[PDB]
């Protein structure tokens, strides 16, 4: 399977980016290094939040898992609740905890 | 290990 | 030629590559002039966006909004940050000038 979007953990304290390919199907983010999306931070919860993707033309829609730390929207800021779809826009900014990444949708 | 949580 | 106390970094994106900025002990002005500090020249970042000071070597650098018409956003906790408010700047934290994700880093060196 190609990849149909990305998931980009900037640089911070933990070192240069990192960049997570995104499926069709459902990609956990968590600190289970089994995730989709590994993001070996201790403030990341081991199930933290899951993004969906139906189809290479469909938005991807994150979920927050009932982490912790949380999940919110960097731009308009939101606190995503537990449980509700939040539908991915290309180039959009994530907080899971404190660790800031963007998600960019691939061709095609 | 359990999530460590954030605060200040 | 000074030594830059910190570094302001523009992430890649759909504009083009990452760019990096010294930023020095006093004022540095964030915007889309090139002859601003730290040139931002895309047309959505305004000519005076932002200015990054850096009171004294040891001291925290704040962030302020000057009034620009697309805002500035701290991105932990998320906000705006409103003109005129001085926002103490924290390693590795990222802000938002317009759309465009930055990372402010403190440089490891002596006065």
């Amino acid at each position: 399977m190609e990849p149909i979007g990305q998931l980009r953990l900037f640089s911070g304290t933990h070192g240069p980016e990192r960049d997570f390919p995104l499926y069709l199907g459902k990609n956990v983010v968590g600190r289970s290094p089994d995730c989709s999306v590994a993001l070996p931070f201790p403030s990341i919860s081991k199930q933290h939040a899951v993004i969906e993707i139906s189809a290479w033309n469909k938005a991807p829609i994150l979920q927050d898992c009932g982490s912790l730390n949380g999940t919110q929207i960097v731009k308009p800021p939101r606190v995503l609740p537990p449980g509700v779809s939040h539908r991915l826009r290309d180039q959009e900014l994530i907080l899971f905890a404190d660790f800031p990444c963007q998600y960019h949708r691939l061709d095609v | 290990v359990s999530t460590q949580e954030l605060y200040s």
